[PDB]
RNA sequence: AACUUCAUCUACG
């Protein structure tokens, strides 16, 4: 998938059995990133 | 064996408020019409919220929980507009909500007060009460909200987000002469702004053959509907649900014979 | 977090006021004479910008998660 | 025991009624025959009831004396306590 | 080197001793948070006197 | 918190 | 004075505690020395000249309001209550909902609660101020009536506002954190975060695993309800066996943050948030500033709460049974103080020995706003519309929403899973 | 805990000032779990030469 | 969880019955109205009316239960009256007083203002 | 070792065989609910559709099970399993299985919990057997058990966070079993004192001695309002107390249709003077304290906890003794609706109008308090000066301690009775302490008057620091404030030596209990 | 068609 960067926030495209570390800082927090299906909030 | 016959005199009228008084009428007459005001008046309010992209601090449901108590104009269209269950259209359409919606980034330094200024409305009779604002969130640099939200019929027995009115004054015997309520010490009791009495009497004398009547009404509207027609939809509604019950009454007795 | 639209009590909507109750205090009202400047007469609709704490401020410091 | 040298109590106790009903219940569910002429009654412990009430229920309770003997009451011979 | 101490949060010897609020927010840390504690398998951990 | 005879 | 004026220009002035220490004017005293110290609760008072008990006073107390903890400050009027009432008052202020700090965001902790609108104590300590409550406030002022109403109040139980619940009032965010670490024990035997499949992995469940993405982890936006994967881990069986994480069950959640990292071994290590948005029920736990606590018994709408002439309607309602035997007097001088405040405007007084804040005083200065000199209202009947006979007390009061909820404790069971060794329903 | 004492748990009167009277856990640990005062400093220790 | 949904509180489910009528045995001539989501706005209002009539002797009406949404209404009638009667022409009243109402809150409104 | 394994608790012979974990138990907090009758519990619909029971299918029952095996597990009203003759459990829960949904005589449906079932109901600690009771189940919206309030007292619970444990029994035999022996209305009387375990309690203890009161006249549509909440009502309006000028029924008329039977009892309210009885007005009481009970008819008094309380000799226990436990809870019932809703009505509530007292009270305590604190100078005086002589089997300063504190408590106690003088009718305070509902006139005393001696120990607040009590006070001084006499009252404030001493007090009070729970469970588990 | 234990601590009535 796609994981924004902890600290430098930038969007990086890790593949699976993929060390996690962002390309340009290095930092090894990633986020998953918001999903594309949609969820129904009601109001109340 | 008859129902008595109503007079009302309007004191204030404003924008914001409607300050009436209901003579010769019953004590649960004019506490059901009060009830109607609060829960069972029909207004417009947002009820479905669908985000596509929150990177506010607030999370998704705080963000819609605040679009939704977000007063929305229902003046004249919350008539003509019908329940989502009554609809013939699966979901949602024209005739059953309205559709609104933010779009709306911080690209600039400074914090960017998302208000209900940037709500827009696919139909104009529908606004919310924009013509401050209310503040929906506030954005950060490189924070963005994005949502579209669909607009129901509704009256405040189902949600608070529904009620038209903010806050109904209701007041009867101003100066207690029935003794419904009876003060340990008279004296020390503030006289109400309708009191008639003298400053050396703190209460009138008993009536033992009164009745409570003279209701005096202060209706403040939230800004959806003018306070004017929130009574007249309140009065409105509470006879149609008299109308069904005696329809659906004669339609059982009919089965019973 | 951010001023509550709607007074709990009542209704009133408090939620377009905090901004001005603010700006009225920095002008030199009082806090109840900006209370009653902006329209707020019940001691319910006075509790909620009296009240409130604004942490909104303090949790645009931290930076965003996607920028 | 005899008809003759009971010496338990006559009255029914609240532990027998209790299982008394509760055997009739469960047998009554079981598809048992019922004594007493069910007036639209389909709960099996209302059914019990009603025949305990009608001293119908075909039980007979065996009460053990604490020195190892035993005396046979039949439900309709004691006295119910309700 | 002999071994590793555990450092509590905004002692003198923490990364977060002597920062401003806006520089502690730089951090994710609460300018508001009083430390005195120690991370210890990433979990908080307070010595109880 | 009473008195001696009482609750303390 | 000299010292006074150079502290209250603190800033700017470079004169602080320890400039204070340094001319003699304060000192550090401990137990042994305060056993041969004779001291003064105030200088005013005890120091000056009248009927002398003591001519010797050595020291004298900064202010007696500081023999309090920081949770035992936070109680108003501490000393018109009821000793054990400020013990449990201490005891449940550890335990209300509020924003606990402002990165909140940032940390994943299982089991963190988040108050939607925090509002700072209308009657507050001074010392609240070096606590920092009106910074990270836990809980809001409501308008409280001290009245039976419909018996849904009785014992310790307290009777709400539908209206006001449904516009936010008490509304909190529960955030439940899930970790879990991939990793390798055996030479051949790995654990690997992936989508778990029906025929490739030997174990699965009904629960579905669509919601996972393609590397295991549910995205962050999705809704899991109880029982969903949220991580889905498999291991490779020497086909494969199911580890995958499953949801606590009743979380019924909307994933917020979804963190995939390298731990100290150098194994991917994922950490996922679930936010619960908790609304209060009739279960919910909620317990004033003075130590007496109490469920909520029922909600009524605004139509049936009672309501005053002004039309302001009690956000709660408490039974008046509760304030006699526990003699939390200082509930009710809060609620006057609190209904003084909101109408003048002003933030209350309510340090333990301020001496200058009589409840006559306060009542005078209700007085003045046009309500009842003891806060007393008349109120009319929510369903009748006929006055209530009895002129009941309401007020604005301070209350919190503790952690303790009801749906966290809703337990059943029916033939569940089952212990090894004792062969008996399992525990917890 | 477990010693029914009721002695070591009473709030002593050399407690004033340095320790809550009021903040105590409610259990088997009444009075022995304590809280400093607000204004409660503790030594930090000094050579004694 | 249990959190019943809101529009309970006056949507009918499928197969309830507004109003079921069940005579009340214990004393002649008297009824027993059952009326389902419903509430105090028209139970008071009803038996408010109900009084009013003079040949009506008994006029009640209770929520069995807060949670629950039904309306009970007993109504006992002299001789010679019905109870069922007694419903209608106090719906019907209230229709009317409802309507006077309306039209004289109209008038009100066009007086204050435009003068 | 194999001996830890079977040794205590925790063990297999006390933690697992003689209590154990059970099936078909179900855990949750309860609130309250004045609506449901005594026997009725409210239970979630979550609670009610994980268990289950399990009926034999007859051909009487046949078409309703075969309804539920139907609806199934996702429908409330419906069935997890059904077990067939041979012992193998279909699920109904898991894929429709269309072939197996049929039923046959002797087939078992585990249908859902229904209303009407019925469940044992405990809290902890079982102190004694009316804290396991059998409740009908009535199932309610959201997710708290919900009991009336006259059984929370058997429980030994408030809603204040409390949960309570259910049991469902699984068998006929076993349900009929609980419904004769535990029943809630068969455990109105306890064995242990034989006096009734419940009472009327809380809001409708104060409302009833408000009700009952002379003053209290209903009008017609009152009347009719509470007489739709009395479901043993025969249907007749009785003729009013007053026919003209205007029909008032009174309290005590409609609370005699409460009253079941024709049950005759004799009491007196706690507000009764004793010079009554002996003296003129035997039976008219001018206070309308007394209460007789004639043919089920209230002919005149007050009720309080001495006559609907759990006493013997009460209203609550001569019905049971005398109509029987059915009747007896419907009398119950119905005194909680009609009075709750008068309540409704009339109102109740507390305010700091009811702390405050007159000025001339407040003025009469101040003096005592001067008196008494002037009194025991004297004796601090006196023993200074070798004046005092030991009382015999005490020391001096034995001695002086017991003449100190029977002065500081006598004056207290005027001070309490002056603060008790100064309640008006309306005070609510009184209004609890009267209707016996809670509180007591220490409280009312402390509040108004004075907080009183703070002992630990037994004995006045001690010297702990050397010599003296706190380091404000003067070493050696023996007067009341610097041994901890509170002078302030609740409403004053107390100042902060005495706020120390009154924290010195409630810690002792607190230790007291969090000590005792244990030898008391102790003892008890050794006597059974 | 379905997830171990110990131990500790912290809370609950
Ligand atoms: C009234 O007695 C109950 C019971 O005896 C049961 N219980 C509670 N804790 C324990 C315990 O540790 N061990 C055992 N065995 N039983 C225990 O709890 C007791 C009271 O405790 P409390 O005094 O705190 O009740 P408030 O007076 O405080 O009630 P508010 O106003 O908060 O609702
Ligand atoms: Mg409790
Ligand atoms: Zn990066
Ligand atoms: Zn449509
Ligand atoms: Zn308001």
């Amino acid at each position: 998938m796609i994981y924004i960067c902890g600290e430098c926030h930038t969007e990086n495209e890790i593949k699976s059995r993929d060390p996690i570390r962002c390309r340009e800082c290095g930092y090894r927090i990633m986020y998953k990133k918001r999903t594309k299906r949609l969820v129904v909030f009601d109001a109340r | 064996p008859y129902a008595n016959q109503p007079t009302v005199r309007i004191t204030e009228l404003t924008d914001e408020n409607v300050k009436f008084i209901i003579e010769n009428t019953d004590l649960a007459v004019a506490n059901s019409i009060r009830r109607v005001f609060i829960a069972e008046v029909p207004i417009i309010a947002i009820d479905w919220v669908q985000i596509d992209a929150n990177s506010s601090v607030l999370h998704d449901e705080f963000i819609a929980h605040r679009l939704g108590l977000i007063p929305l104009t229902s003046d004249d269209i919350v008539d003509k507009l019908q329940y989502s269950r009554d609809c013939t259209c699966e979901e949602f359409c024209p005739e059953c909500s309205v559709e609104f919606t933010l779009d709306v980034r911080c690209n600039e330094d400074q914090t960017r007060h998302v208000t209900s200024r940037d709500l827009i409305s696919n139909s104009p009779r529908v606004i919310p009460v924009t013509s401050d604002d209310i503040l929906i969130v506030k954005l950060r640099k490189g924070q963005e909200l994005r949502l579209r939200a669909y607009a129901k019929k509704g009256f405040g027995k189902e949600h608070a987000k529904w009620n038209p009115t903010a806050g109904v004054a209701f007041e009867y015997d101003p100066d207690n002469a029935l003794r419904h309520t009876v003060y340990p010490k008279p004296e020390e009791w503030p006289k109400s702004e309708y009191s008639e009495l003298d400053e050396d009497e703190s209460q009138a004398p008993y009536d033992p053959n009164g009745k409570p009547e003279r209701f005096y009404y202060n209706v403040e509207s939230c800004g959806s509907l003018r306070p004017e027609t929130i009574v007249l939809s309140a009065l409105s509604g509470l006879k149609k649900k008299l109308s069904d019950l005696q329809t659906q009454l004669s339609h059982e007795i009919q089965s019973d014979v | 977090m951010i001023i509550p639209v709607r007074c709990f009590t009542c209704g009133k909507i408090v939620g377009n006021k905090w901004e001005a109750y603010l700006g009225l205090l920095q002008a030199e009202y009082t806090e109840g004479d900006a209370l009653d400047a902006l329209g707020l007469k019940r001691y319910c609709c006075r509790r909620m910008l009296l009240a409130h704490v604004d942490l909104i401020e303090k949790l645009l410091n931290y930076a965003p998660l996607e920028k | 025991q005899a008809n003759q040298k009971r010496i338990t109590t006559p009255y029914m106790t609240k532990y027998e009624r209790a299982r008394v009903l509760g055997t009739r219940a469960l047998q009554i569910a079981m598809c048992a025959p019922v004594m007493v002429e069910l007036e639209g009654e389909t709960d099996p412990l209302l059914i019990a009831m009603k025949e305990l009430k009608a001293r119908k229920i075909p039980i007979i309770i065996r009460r053990y004396l604490p020195d190892g003997s035993y005396e046979d009451w039949g439900v309709d011979e004691l006295i119910i306590s309700d | 080197f002999i071994g590793k101490i555990p450092i509590m949060l905004r002692s003198t010897y923490c990364l977060l001793n002597g920062l401003t609020d806006r520089d502690l927010c730089e951090l994710n840390e609460c300018p508001l948070d009083p430390g005195g504690y120690f991370i210890i398998n990433g979990s908080e951990k307070v010595l109880i006197a | 918190i009473w008195g001696i005879g009482c609750n303390p | 004075k000299r010292h006074i004026d150079q502290l209250k220009e603190r800033e700017y002035n470079n004169y602080s505690w320890q400039d204070l220490v340094a001319s003699g004017v304060v000192e550090y005293i401990d137990t042994l020395e305060e056993e041969t110290v004779m001291l003064a609760m105030t200088p005013d008072d005890l120091q000056e000249k009248e009927v002398a008990y003591c001519s010797t006073y050595t020291h004298c107390e900064i202010h007696p309001s500081m023999i309090l903890g920081v949770c035992a400050s936070i109680i108003p009027f501490p000393d018109h209550n009821q000793s054990p009432r400020n013990t449990y008052q201490s005891a449940m202020g550890k335990q209300a909902m509020g924003v606990y700090i402002t990165n909140f965001h940032v940390r994943m902790d299982t089991l963190a609660h988040v108050l939607y609108y925090p509002q700072k104590p209308l009657v507050t300590t001074r010392s609240m101020e070096y606590l920092r409550f009106r910074e990270l406030p836990a809980g809001i002022n409501s308008i409280v009536a001290i009245a039976s109403y419909t018996g849904y109040n009785q014992e310790d139980s307290v009777i709400m506002n539908r209206s006001a619940v449904d516009r936010g009032f008490f509304r909190s965010v529960f955030y439940r954190s899930y970790k879990e670490q991939e990793s390798k024990k055996g030479f051949d035997q790995e654990e690997v975060f992936e989508k778990p499949t029906r025929e490739t992995c030997q174990g699965m469940r009904h629960a579905i695993y669509d919601k996972l993405d393609d590397d295991g982890l549910i995205a962050p936006g999705v809704r899991v309800s109880g029982d969903d994967v949220i991580i889905g881990k498999t291991v490779t069986l020497p086909t494969k066996r199911d580890c995958s994480t499953f949801l606590r069950t009743s979380e019924t959640g909307i994933v917020d943050q979804v963190m995939v990292t390298l731990n100290q071994e150098g194994y991917k290590f994922c950490k996922i948030r679930v936010r619960s948005v908790r609304i209060p029920q009739i279960g919910d736990k909620f317990a004033s500033r003075h130590g007496q606590k109490g469920t909520c018994g029922i909600q009524y709408r605004q139509e049936d709460m009672p309501f005053t002439c002004e039309g302001i309607t009690p956000d709660i309602i408490i039974n008046p049974h509760a304030i006699p035997s526990r003699m939390t007097i200082g509930h009710l001088i809060e609620c006057l103080q609190g209904k003084v405040s909101a109408n003048k405007g002003e933030i209350g007084d309510a340090t333990p020995f301020n001496d200058a804040v009589n409840v006559q005083k306060i009542s005078n200065l209700l007085s003045d706003y046009g309500y009842h000199l003891r806060g007393n209202e008349v109120l009319y009947n929510g369903f009748t519309g006929r006055k209530i006979t009895s002129q009941i007390f309401i007020g604005p009061t301070y209350y919190q929403r503790l952690k303790h909820m009801v749906d966290d404790k809703i337990h059943s069971r029916a033939r569940g899973p089952i212990q090894i060794l004792n062969r008996q329903p399992m525990e917890g | 805990r477990d010693g029914k004492l009721a002695k070591p748990r009473q709030l002593h009167n050399t407690l004033w000032g340095m320790v809550c009277p009021a903040e105590t856990p409610e259990g088997h640990a009444v009075g022995l779990v304590k809280n400093l005062a607000l204004m409660a400093y503790i030594s930090v220790g000094s050579q004694p030469s | 969880m249990n959190a019943p949904p809101a529009f309970e509180s006056f949507l009918l489910f499928e197969g309830e019955k507004k109003i079921t009528i069940n005579k009340d045995t214990k004393v002649p001539n008297a009824c027993l109205f059952t009326i389902n989501k419903e509430d105090h706005t028209l139970g008071n209002i009803i038996k408010s009316q109900l009084l009013k009539d003079p040949q009506v002797l008994f006029a009640g009406y209770k929520v069995p239960h807060p949670l629950e949404h039904k309306i009970i209404i007993r109504v006992q009638t002299t001789p010679d009256y019905s109870p069922q009667e007694a419903f209608t022409n106090a719906i019907t009243d209230l229709i009317s007083e409802l309507s006077l109402l309306e039209e004289r809150f109209r008038v009100a409104i066009k007086d204050k203002q435009e003068g | 070792s194999l001996k830890q394994r079977l040794k205590g608790k925790e063990g297999r012979v006390r933690g697992n065989l003689m209590g154990k974990r059970v099936d078909f138990s179900a855990r949750t907090v309860i609130t309250p609910d004045p609506n449901l009758s005594i026997d009725q519990v409210g239970v979630p619909r979550s609670i009610a559709a994980n268990m289950t029971f399990a009926e034999i299918v007859t051909p009487f029952n046949i078409d309703r099970l075969q309804e539920l095996v139907r609806r199934g597990n996702s429908q409330y009203p419906g069935a997890k399993y059904i077990i067939r003759d041979n012992g193998d459990r279909i699920d109904l829960r898991f894929h429709p299985k269309p072939s197996d949904l049929h039923l046959q005589t002797g087939y078992k449906v585990e249908r859902h919990m229904c209303d009407g079932d019925i469940v044992i109901f405990n809290r902890q600690p079982t102190l004694h057997k009316m804290s396991m009771m059998g409740h009908r189940v009535r199932i309610l919206p959201w997710s708290t058990f919900r009991l009336n309030l006259s059984v929370t007292t058997p429980y030994n619970a408030d809603f204040d966070g409390d949960e309570m444990n259910l049991h469902l029994p699984q068998s006929l035999e076993t349900r009929a079993e609980i419904q004769e022996l535990a029943m809630v209305p068969r455990m109105i009387v306890t064995p242990q004192s034989n006096r009734p375990v419940m009472g009327i309690v809380q809001d409708t203890l104060t409302a009833v001695r408000k009700f009952t009161k002379r003053d209290v006249f209903l009008e017609r549509g009152e009347v009719m309002n509470l007489l739709m909440f009395l479901s043993t009502w025969d249907g007749k309006v009785p003729q009013p107390a007053i026919l003209k000028p205007r029909p008032l029924w009174t309290g005590k008329q409609i609370f005699s249709l409460i009253i079941p039977g024709h049950i005759n009892c004799i009491r007196t309210h706690s507000t009764h003077p004793d010079d009554e009885d002996s003296g003129p007005y035997k039976h008219i009481s001018p206070g309308d304290t007394k209460v007789v009970v004639e043919n089920g008819e209230l002919i005149m008094g007050i009720l309080c906890k001495k006559s609907l309380g759990t006493s013997a000799g009460s209203l609550v226990h001569i019905s049971y003794l005398e109509m029987g436990h059915d009747i007896t809870r419907l009398f119950y019932s119905n005194i909680q609706t009609v009075i709750n809703n008068w309540l409704l009505i009339e109102g109740h509530t507390i305010g700091i109008g009811d702390s405050i007292a007159d000025s001339k009270t407040y003025q009469d305590i101040q003096n005592t308090i001067k008196k008494a604190k002037q009194d025991v100078i004297e004796v601090i005086e006196k023993a200074h000066n070798n004046e005092l002589e030991p009382t015999p089997g005490n020391t001096l300063r034995q001695t002086f301690e017991n003449q100190v504190n029977r002065i500081l408590n006598d004056a207290r106690d005027k001070t309490g009775s002056s603060a008790q003088k100064s309640l008006s009718e309306y005070n609510n305070f009184k209004s609890m302490v009267v209707s016996g509902a809670k509180g007591s006139k220490i409280n009312i005393s402390q509040v108004i008057a004075v907080v009183g001696q703070q002992n630990v120990e037994g004995k006045r607040i001690p010297f702990g620091f050397k010599h003296r009590t706190l380091p404000h006070f003067i070493k050696d001084d023996y007067g009341p404030e610097s041994r901890g006499f509170v002078e302030n009252s609740y409403l004053a404030g107390l100042t902060p030596t005495e706020f120390f001493f009154h924290a010195m007090g409630g810690r002792e009070g607190l230790i007291d209990t969090a000590v005792k729970t244990a030898e008391t469970g102790y003892i008890q588990r050794r006597l059974i």
